[PDB]
DNA sequence: TTTT
């Protein structure tokens, strides 16, 4: 079956700056009539897929001249001469023809400056603790690349189970990112233990981001 | 004025079928072919089948073949879609495209989706957790929402009189109850000074929470 | 021409 590969996965660039993302099938997606359909759609968050290009090449109507599409048989281009705010989203090219694929699409996003996160740790809640639950919140705010890893750490033994993470998509002011990891353990199995770690491995830095408390 | 109506927010259970509509509005609905877009959450788009109104033709992905099951009533302009034997993986946003004719040959209208959610979990409201700085010109407060069922909470902080330096993350799913948490970051002589509280409201539940978070 |  046809595979259609795009690149890059995520593609971050300042606004006024060209872009050009690629798509490739796994072979010929040349129709017997002689006509490629190959189409790219935007699909902005929260929002429905919006047609760009069809026919490899054409732009559909509405559509602002910066948008341009190119390619032949196998390989596939959408060039943006000049990325606007409202450019912003993720990219599919599909195949219209056989058996209709999507690509696993590409997330255009705002390129800045790296920025280390400021890390946040926070014990239990008396709340919780007397219902028996006991729930380790860290926050890592305001860094930028997307990239990061977390570590915690339990009396110094790293630990692996009961974590949960979650990240915000890019800021919408700053174009930073933020996350919020959450260790959750029993307060009996809370009790037993000292020292908690939230620690950090983010590119702008080094060593690791660290922050503990011991619960004594 | 071509207009793809699709049907509401739909909350199944596993195992059971979902029957979710179309209604095809400025157009000849049976002269062209209707297609089905499937969307888990955060991942890329999948083509599930296809179907032609006016002669009943059906296409599917070798993937939905006895899983999903399109039809539509020409009568009432609308095309439905059923997905039966629903599990975790069924959960998403489906939409509806028409596949236009002559011209542009491509998938020029969508609608606008139908999110689809599959879970065992009864209605269960949210425990709200305020989170407190252990026992620097700034202080970073926090707000665990944890445990609760169907999305969503509105969480808001002093009223929604705090609106900068808070971060809500996005919801996650623990074993079928969801978790979400929120950061407002405000300079070290505004708390403990004055109050700050945060605001959880779980429609689903008719649940009105409001936590003053209180210095350890 | 697309939905082979
Ligand atoms: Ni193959």
């Amino acid at each position: 079956d046809v595979l259609m590969t795009q690149t890059p996965l995520s593609l971050p660039v300042s606004l006024g700056d060209q872009a050009s993302i690629s798509c490739r099938s796994s072979q010929s997606i040349v129709h017997s009539n002689g006509n490629t359909y190959l189409e790219w759609y935007l699909q902005k968050p929260g929002q429905s897929p919006k047609l760009l290009i069809y026919k490899v090449s054409n732009r559909f109507s509405g559509v602002p001249d910066r948008f341009s599409g190119s390619g032949s048989g196998t390989d596939f281009t959408l060039k943006i001469s000049r990325v606007e705010a409202e450019d912003l989203g993720v990219y599919y090219c599909f195949q219209g023809s056989l058996v209709p694929t999507f690509g696993g699409g590409t997330k255009l996003e705002i390129k800045r400056a790296d920025a280390a996160p400021t890390v946040s740790i926070f014990p239990p809640s008396s709340e919780q603790l007397t219902s028996g639950g006991a729930s380790v919140v860290c926050f890592l705010n305001n860094f930028y690349p997307k990239d990061i890893n977390v570590k915690w750490k339990i009396d110094g033994s790293e630990r692996q189970n009961g974590v949960l993470n979650s990240w915000t998509d890019q800021d919408s002011k700053d174009s930073t990112y933020s996350m919020s990891s959450t260790l959750t353990l029993t307060k009996d199995e809370y009790e037993r233990h000292n020292s908690y770690t939230c620690e950090a491995t983010h590119k702008t830095s080094t060593s690791p981001i660290v922050k503990s408390f011991n619960r004594n | 004025e071509v207009q793809l109506q699709q049907s509401g927010t739909v909350l199944a259970r596993p195992g059971a079928s979902v029957k979710m509509s179309c209604k095809a509005s400025g157009y000849s609905f049976t002269s062209f072919w209707m297609h089905w877009v499937k969307q888990r959450p955060g991942q890329g788009l999948e083509w599930i089948g296809t179907i032609y109104p006016g002669n009943s033709d059906t296409s599917y992905n070798q993937k939905f073949k006895g899983k999903a099951k399109l039809t539509a009533v020409t009568s009432a302009s609308t095309a439905y879609m059923e997905v039966s034997s629903l599990t975790n993986e069924d959960s998403a946003v489906y939409y509806c495209t028409r596949r236009s004719g002559y011209k542009y040959y491509a998938l020029d209208y969508w609608g606008q989706g139908t999110s689809v959610t599959v879970s065992s979990a009864k209605t269960t409201a949210p425990s709200v957790y305020p989170l407190a700085p252990v026992c620097g010109s700034s202080v970073t407060l926090g707000c665990l929402v944890k445990g609760y069922f169907p999305e969503p909470v509105t969480l808001t902080w002093n009223s929604g009189s705090l609106s900068s330096g808070v971060h809500t993350f996005p919801a996650v799913l623990q074993s079928d109850l969801y978790t979400l948490s929120s950061s407002v970051t405000v300079t070290s002589s505004t708390w403990p000074s004055q109050s700050i509280t945060c605001n959880v409201a779980h429609p689903a539940s008719s649940t009105k929470v409001d936590k003053k978070i209180e210095p350890r």
